[PDB]
C-alpha cells in the first residue's frame, strides 16, 4: 500500500534571457540620431 | 420603483440525449441582442502562462467597454457556456492537475462580479454532472436558479414524434397506415435522442428495399419516385434495431411464463381472483398504505409462473422483478446491497409491485445443521413493515415451497395473508390436461384413461411435461407402455 | 531565447553604424 | 459524382463468413448517400456518423476497416494509431484532435451541401476514451480530452461529411455519453464462423 | 470466490453458443466434503444449485451431466430432486 | 506465387540456466543485415506523458521508411524484448 508513481503535471514554457539592458542600450542610440537629424535643418 | 437587481445565471443539466442543447441554441435565438458566444468545452487553455485568464478578459472586453459607453440605457450581452465541468472541475481540494486552472476560475468568479458591478451580461451553463460544479460560483448574484431536465412521457412524446413526422405527412410521403398512439404506448422509458433514432431507423429500411445493390452499386431508379414509409418498418426496425438506453423495468417475461396459462380446472380461476381482489384492495385504500402477501405450495407447482401473471395483470407503472439468479457468488453483504436499492426505486413511483421468488434459496438455507444468513434475514424482516413515504402506496409478493421452515424463523407472522396452490388430484384432470395439450390421440386417450380411472394420482405440472418430452422419444409402437411405466415407477406419492 | 537575443544583437549591430553616418553627415 | 468506386467488387475484398454483417453495415450507414440527392431533400433525414465494431481476438474487425477505408471513393482515409495523440505539453493533444476535423470544416463553409467525405479511425480508441472520474493520477489531459472529443463530435455546429469508426475489445468500458443515438449508433458483434464459415475463410486464402 | 468465478466464467460462455454440452464431475470433491462434521462449503452449493435451473437465452439448447460417487449424502442435500 | 506473409514473431521460455540468451545472441548474429537493437527490460519508461509511446515508436520508424521507401526489395530488422 504505496501510492504509485504519478505522471510529471506537464511543461510550462517560460524563457527570459538578456533583453531588458541590451535594448535599452539599442534605444539610447536611435535617441541620438534622432536629435542629430533634428539639429541639421 | 421597485429598484431592484436582475439574475443573469441559471445551471442547464440532465441525462443524455434530453435536449439542452436545443434550448440553448433556441434560448439564444429567442433574445435579440448582440451575436451569441460560444466557448466550444476547453478552448481557452494554453501552455504559455498568463494567457488562458487573457481569453476570459477578451470574452468579457466588449462588454465592459459598451456598458460604459452607453451607462444605465446599455444592451444586455449573452455568454454560453458548454461542458463547464471541463474547466470548473473541483480544485476545491486544494490543487487540481495543471497549475492553470484554480486562477482561471478566480479570474472568472472577480470579471462576472467584483469590484466593478457588472449588470449587462448573462451566462447560459450546460453540463452532465452536478457535483463537479462549485457551490461557491452558484450564489446569488451570478446563478441563484438551477433546473433538472429529464425525460418525456407519452403525451409529450407525441408531441416528439409529431413534430418529425410533419414533414413526411407535409410531403405525402407518409403512408395513411400509420398510428402514431400506437407507436407512442409501445416506446416506453425512450429519450429524446432514441425517439429521433427510431424515425431514421424505420426509415432506413424501406430507403434500402427500393434500391438493389451489392456486387454493383447501381440505382433502380424504377421504384425511386414510388415510396411511402410503411408501419411494418417501425415494428422490424424496433424489434432488431433500437434498444432503450435505460434498460426496461419489466424484464423478459419469457424467461419465466415460457408457456402462458392454461386453465385445467378451478383452482388455477380461484387463485387468480384472490390475486385481482388483493390488488383491487392495495389500489383503493388509504388506511394501510403498505400490504403483502405470501404465496405457498408444493414443489414444481408453478408458483412464480402465476405470481409473475397476477402482477402483470396490474397496471401499476412500476413493476420489478428481484431473484437471486442476478446474484452469483455474492457475498453475504451485496445481496443486502442490491434489496435495499431496489426497495428504495420503489418508493419513488406512486404506486408499486415488487415479487421476491425462491426466498429459501435466497437465505443460503440447508438443512444440515442447519445454516443460513442471519442478516439478509434481517434485511428483509425490516423492509416488509417500513411504510413509505406520505401519500404513496406499495405492494410485495412473495414465493416459497417450504411452510413449515418459515414457521421456524418465526416470520410468517409478518405476512398479512396466505394462499395455497394445488396440484392435479383427480385423473380425470389429468385426461383434461392431455386433451388440452393435444398430444395423444383418441385411441391413446382411451388406453391411458382405462389405467388411470383405476387409482388417484399426484403429480406437478411441470414434472409431466418433461415426462411426456422424454416419452414422445420412443418408438411409437411402445410410447404409451413408456409413459405408463414412467408415471408409476414416479408415482409413489401420498 | 539564446539564439532569439543573439538574433536582437544582430539586428542591433547596425543601428551603431547608421549613427556614425548620420554624425558624419551633421558635422 | 458517384460515392463509389466503378470498380468494385465484393468477392475481390477478401473477406469471409460476415456477409450479414457486411450488408446490415452497407444498409445502415451508406444507405442514405447514394440514392439521388432529391429524395433526401423531401424527406428531410440527417445522416448516421458512427460505427463501432468489436469481438474476441482474431476475428477480422482490422480487415472489415481498411475494406470500408478503400471502398469510399473519396479521398485517403487519415488513420489515428492507438493513444498516439497524447503530448507532454498542456493544450496540445486537444489541439491535434480539433486538427483532425479542420479540412472537413473547412469544405463545409465553402462548398456548403456538396461536398466529399472524410473519415477518421479511432484504432484501440479505449485506450483513449473511458467513463470521466475514473484514472485521477495526475490526470493532466484525459478527461479534457474526452470532452473536447465529445465536443467536436456533435456540437452546436454541424457537419455532413465525417464518418467515425471504432474498434474494440471491450464494449461495456466505453463512456454512455459517447453511445447516444446520433454519435455512434451502428454497433456490430464480430464472432467466431460456422463450418461454412470457415470453409469460405479457407478457400479465399488458397486461390 | 475463485471457485464460483472458475465456474461462473464457463457457464457463462457456453450460453454464447447455440447448442451445447457441459460435464461436472467429481461433484463431491468440487465441495469439500468430509465425514466428520459434516463440513462443507454453502456458497458452492448455493452456486450449483441456482445454475442448475437457468435456461438459457432463447432459442438455445444446453445438455449438463454429472459424475458422483456418493449418492445418499447428495439426497441429503435436497439436490437429487433438482436433476 | 505461394502468395504468403513472413512470419514476425517468436518467443522463448523455461527454467533458469538453459540457454535462451545465448541462442538469442546467436540468431540474432546469424543474419547478414544491420545491427540488432536492444532493450534490456523496462528501459522505454518515462515520467513525461506520452513519451515512452514516442520512445516505442522510434524504434519502427527505420523499417516503415525502408518499407515505404525500396519496397520489395527492402532490407531486414530484428528487435530484441528481453524480459
Ligand atoms: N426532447 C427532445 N425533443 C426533440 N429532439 C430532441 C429532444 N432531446 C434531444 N433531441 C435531439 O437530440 C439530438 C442530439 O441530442 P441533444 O443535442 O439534444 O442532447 P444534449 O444532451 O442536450 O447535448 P450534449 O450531449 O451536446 O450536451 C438533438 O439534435 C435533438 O434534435
Ligand atoms: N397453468 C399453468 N400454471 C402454472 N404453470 C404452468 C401452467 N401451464 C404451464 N406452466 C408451466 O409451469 C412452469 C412453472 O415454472 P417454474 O418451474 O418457474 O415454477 P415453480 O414450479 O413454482 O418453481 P420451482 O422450479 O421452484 O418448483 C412455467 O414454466 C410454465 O411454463
Ligand atoms: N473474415 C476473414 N477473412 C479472411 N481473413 C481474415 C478474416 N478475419 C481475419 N482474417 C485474417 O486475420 C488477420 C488478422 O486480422 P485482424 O488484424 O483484423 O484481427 P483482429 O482480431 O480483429 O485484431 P486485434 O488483434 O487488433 O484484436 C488478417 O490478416 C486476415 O488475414
Ligand atoms: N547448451 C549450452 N551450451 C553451452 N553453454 C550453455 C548452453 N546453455 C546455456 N549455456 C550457458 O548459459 C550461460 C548464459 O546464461 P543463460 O543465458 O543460459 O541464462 P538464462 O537461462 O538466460 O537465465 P535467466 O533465467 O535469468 O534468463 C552461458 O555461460 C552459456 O555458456
Amino acid at each position: 500500500s504505496m501510492a504509485e508513481d504519478a505522471d510529471m503535471r506537464n511543461e510550462l514554457e517560460e524563457m527570459q534571457r538578456r533583453a531588458d539592458q541590451l535594448a535599452d542600450e539599442s534605444l539610447e542610440s536611435t535617441r541620438r540620431m534622432l536629435q542629430l537629424v533634428e539639429e541639421s535643418k | 420603483q421597485m429598484g431592484c437587481k436582475h439574475v443573469k445565471g441559471i445551471l442547464l443539466y440532465g441525462p443524455p440525449g434530453c435536449g439542452k442543447t436545443l434550448l440553448a441554441r433556441q434560448i439564444g435565438k429567442m433574445l435579440n441582442a448582440r451575436e451569441p458566444k460560444v466557448v466550444n468545452g476547453p478552448e481557452i487553455l494554453n501552455k504559455y502562462v498568463g494567457e488562458s485568464e487573457a481569453n476570459i478578459r477578451k470574452l468579457f472586453a466588449d462588454a465592459e467597454e459598451e456598458q460604459r459607453r452607453l451607462g444605465a440605457n446599455s444592451g444586455l450581452h449573452i455568454i454560453i457556456f458548454d461542458e463547464i465541468d471541463a474547466i470548473c472541475k473541483q480544485r476545491g481540494s486544494m490543487a487540481g492537475s495543471t497549475g492553470v486552472h484554480d486562477t482561471v476560475v478566480n479570474q472568472l468568479l472577480s470579471k462576472i462580479d467584483g469590484v466593478e458591478q457588472l449588470n449587462n451580461i448573462l451566462v447560459i451553463g450546460m453540463t452532465n454532472r452536478p457535483d463537479l460544479i462549485d457551490e461557491a460560483l452558484l450564489r446569488p448574484g451570478r446563478l441563484e436558479v438551477k433546473m433538472e431536465i429529464g425525460l418525456p412521457d407519452e403525451k409529450g412524446r407525441l408531441q416528439i414524434l409529431h413534430i418529425h413526422t410533419a414533414r413526411m405527412r407535409g410531403h405525402q410521403l407518409l403512408s395513411a397506415d400509420v398510428d402514431i398512439k400506437e407507436l407512442a404506448v409501445e416506446t416506453k422509458n425512450f429519450s429524446g435522442a432514441e425517439l429521433e433514432g427510431l424515425v431514421r431507423a424505420a426509415q432506413s429500411t424501406a430507403m434500402n428495399r427500393h434500391i438493389k445493390a451489392s456486387t454493383k452499386v447501381e440505382v433502380d431508379m424504377e421504384k425511386a419516385e414510388s415510396l411511402q414509409v410503411t408501419r411494418g418498418d417501425f415494428l422490424a426496425s424496433l424489434e432488431n434495431d433500437i434498444k432503450p438506453a435505460f434498460g426496461t423495468n419489466q424484464e423478459d417475461y419469457a424467461s419465466y411464463i415460457m408457456n402462458g396459462i392454461i386453465k385445467w380446472g378451478d383452482p388455477v380461476t380461484r387463485v387468480l381472483d384472490d390475486g385481482e381482489l388483493l390488488v383491487q384492495q392495495t389500489k383503493n385504500s388509504d388506511r394501510t398504505p403498505l400490504v403483502s402477501v405470501l404465496l405457498e405450495g408444493p414443489p414444481h407447482s408453478g408458483k412464480t409462473a402465476l405470481a409473475a401473471k397476477i402482477a402483470e395483470e396490474s397496471n401499476f407503472p412500476f413493476i420489478k422483478i428481484c431473484s437471486p439468479d442476478k446474484m452469483i457468488g455474492f457475498s453475504e453483504t451485496a445481496k443486502c446491497q442490491a434489496m435495499k436499492k431496489i426497495f428504495d426505486d420503489a418508493y419513488k413511483s406512486q404506486l408499486s409491485c415488487v415479487v421476491v421468488d425462491d426466498i429459501e434459496r435466497l437465505l443460503d438455507y440447508v438443512p444440515i445443521g442447519p445454516r443460513f444468513s442471519n442478516l439478509v434475514l434481517q434485511a428483509l424482516l425490516v423492509l416488509l413493515k417500513k411504510a413509505p413515504p406520505q401519500g404513496r402506496k406499495l405492494l410485495i409478493i412473495g414465493t416459497t415451497s417450504r411452510k413449515d421452515v418459515l414457521q421456524e424463523m418465526e416470520m410468517l407472522n409478518a405476512f398479512s395473508t396466505t394462499i395455497h396452490v394445488p396440484n392435479i388430484a383427480t385423473g380425470e384432470q389429468l385426461l383434461e390436461a392431455l386433451e388440452l395439450l393435444g398430444n395423444f390421440k383418441d385411441k391413446e386417450r382411451t388406453t391411458i384413461a382405462q389405467q388411470v380411472k383405476g387409482k388417484k394420482v399426484w403429480i406437478g405440472i411441470k414434472k409431466l411435461l418433461m415426462l411426456i418430452e422424454m416419452s414422445l422419444q420412443m418408438d411409437p409402437e411402445y410410447r404409451v407402455r413408456k409413459f405408463l411405466a414412467l408415471l408409476r415407477e414416479e408415482g409413489a406419492s401420498p | 531565447s539564446k539564439q532569439a537575443l543573439s538574433e536582437i544583437e544582430t539586428r542591433h549591430s547596425e543601428i551603431i553604424k547608421l549613427e556614425n553616418s548620420i554624425r558624419e553627415l551633421h558635422d | 459524382q458517384s460515392i463509389i468506386n466503378p470498380d468494385w467488387n465484393f468477392e475481390k475484398m477478401g473477406i469471409g463468413g460476415l456477409d450479414k454483417e457486411f450488408s446490415d453495415i452497407f444498409r445502415r450507414a451508406f444507405a442514405s448517400r447514394v440514392f439521388p440527392p432529391e429524395i433526401v431533400e423531401q424527406m428531410g433525414c440527417k445522416h448516421v456518423k458512427g460505427i463501432l465494431l468489436y469481438g474476441p481476438p482474431g476475428c477480422g474487425k482490422t480487415l472489415l476497416a481498411r475494406q470500408i477505408g478503400k471502398m469510399l471513393n473519396a479521398r485517403e482515409p487519415k488513420v489515428v494509431n492507438g493513444p498516439e495523440i497524447l503530448n507532454k505539453y498542456v493544450g496540445e493533444s486537444e489541439a491535434n484532435i480539433r486538427k483532425l476535423f479542420a479540412d472537413a470544416e473547412e469544405e463545409q463553409r465553402r462548398l456548403g451541401a456538396n461536398s466529399g467525405l472524410h473519415i477518421i479511425i479511432f484504432d484501440e480508441i479505449d485506450a483513449i476514451c473511458k467513463q470521466r472520474g475514473s484514472m485521477a493520477g495526475s490526470t493532466g489531459v484525459h478527461d479534457t480530452v474526452v470532452n473536447q472529443l465529445l465536443s467536436k463530435i456533435d456540437g452546436v455546429e454541424q457537419l455532413n461529411n465525417i464518418l467515425v469508426i471504432g474498434m474494440t475489445n471491450r464494449p461495456d468500458l466505453i463512456d454512455e455519453a459517447l453511445l447516444r443515438p446520433g454519435r455512434l449508433e451502428v454497433k456490430m458483434e464480430i464472432g467466431l464462423p460456422d463450418e461454412k464459415g470457415r470453409l469460405q475463410i479457407l478457400h479465399i486464402h488458397t486461390a
